[PDB]
């Protein structure tokens, strides 16, 4: 299962 | 270190052709299992692998949803990159990213794993520590300064040293006849005079897994190692993997040439020499 | 902004029988950026249904994919690969031999 990214580069 | 699980995500920005294209992969080990594409008719995480079709709707549901958030996320990271190296909006950029955990016999995490990069090149990574980034240029000291005010080392961590290793060791279970069984290779020595007086030896390997395999050519105990022709090893197509080891002989010596199998799905290295039919 | 140049394979799934269901395989790596297109030849003919792996990349950042059909080996068909990439100024073509 993939962590959910919320924050952008 | 005795197993890992690793994802791929590639971000692209298509100026005008469409909006950016971010696509997923999974992986466990030299076995893919999932894939999203926000660029397909149904943006929806899709099944490489027998084991992981066992999986409730729930899980496709959740994958899907946390990739169309992704999907997004990445669509501003793109444009944030133009900006900090000063790209014009009409040319193309690709963001790469690729983490994942690797298991050790202890059972937990071995070590955390997270590389970024930028068309092409090195961007930034997080430092064995789970704590520490690595950037690569200033651009990426300006991304470093806010997943550091984010607080994104703190939450890797904990996804790399729990969640992760949990997953993974749920997969290797389910598909353990597969993930967990080596395949032997499948070998044998084919002989083509390229004169009269040489002709080429070439040792073949076929279908095995993991694709981690060595095989040499060698004369009387002594190596061809520069003399010995090497391929990449290639995807079969099926999961298994091929390649194969040439070397030019001497018509007569033949029989002094024995090539060398290494393999983990070989209790004992294998010794081939090519046989007349 | 780095390009490479996409090293091609043209091999079979299984060492090649004539007349016996194998599958032809292009397997094209170490290219960069992502945009490729990879066709499988037939007697200079074009496949028509061909499928494709998932784009992926291995730690150096490098591009590969997985060009397949299935294909039925003979002694006059002749098989190969066209790979046009953008640092290609012309299409590749690699044959298929049944012994590499």
């Amino acid at each position: 299962l993939p962590p959910l990214d919320i924050t952008p580069y | 270190g005795s197993h890992s699980m690793r994802y791929f995500y590639t971000a692209m920005s298509r100026p005008g052709r469409g909006e950016p294209r971010f696509i997923a992969v999974g992986y466990v080990d030299d076995t893919q299992f999932v894939r999203f594409d926000s660029d397909a008719a149904s943006p929806r995480t899709e099944p490489r692998a027998p084991w992981i079709e066992q999986e409730g709707p729930e899980y496709w549901d959740r994958n899907t949803q946390i990739f169309k958030t992704n999907t997004q996320t990445y669509r501003e990271s793109l444009r944030n990159l133009r900006g900090y190296y000063n790209q014009s909006e009409a040319g193309s950029h690709i963001i790469q990213r690729m983490y994942g955990c690797d298991l050790g016999p202890d059972g937990r995490l071995l070590r955390g794993h997270d590389q970024s990069a930028y068309d092409g090149k090195d961007y930034i990574a997080l430092n064995e520590d789970l704590s520490s980034w690595t950037a690569a240029d200033t651009a990426a000291q300006i991304t470093q300064r806010k997943w550091e005010a984010a607080r994104v080392a703190e939450q890797l961590r904990a996804y790399l040293e729990g969640l992760c290793v949990e997953w993974l060791r749920r997969y290797l279970e389910n598909g353990k006849e597969t993930l967990q069984r080596a395949d032997p290779p499948k070998t044998h020595v084919t002989h083509h005079p390229v004169s009269d007086h040489e002709a080429t030896l070439r040792c073949w390997a076929l279908g095995f897994y993991p694709a981690e395999i060595t095989l040499t050519w060698q004369r009387d105990g002594e190596d061809q190692t520069q003399d010995t022709e090497l391929v990449e090893t290639r995807p079969a197509g099926d999961r298994t993997f091929q390649k194969w080891a040439a070397v030019v002989v001497p018509s007569g010596e033949e029989q002094r040439y024995t090539c060398h199998v290494q393999h983990e799905g070989l209790p004992k290295p294998l010794t081939l020499r090519w046989e007349p039919s | 902004m780095i390009q490479r140049t996409p090293k091609i394979q043209v091999y079979s799934r299984h060492p090649a029988e004539n007349g016996k269901s194998n599958f032809l395989n292009c397997y094209v790596s170490g290219f960069h950026p992502s945009d490729i297109e990879v066709d499988l030849l037939k007697n200079g003919e074009r496949i028509e249904k061909v499928e494709h792996s998932d784009l992926s990349f291995s730690k150096d950042w490098s591009f590969y994919l997985l060009y397949y059909t299935e294909f039925t080996p003979t002694e006059k068909d002749e098989y190969a690969c066209r790979v046009n990439h953008v640092t290609l100024s012309q299409p590749k073509i690699v044959k298929w031999d049944r012994d590499m």
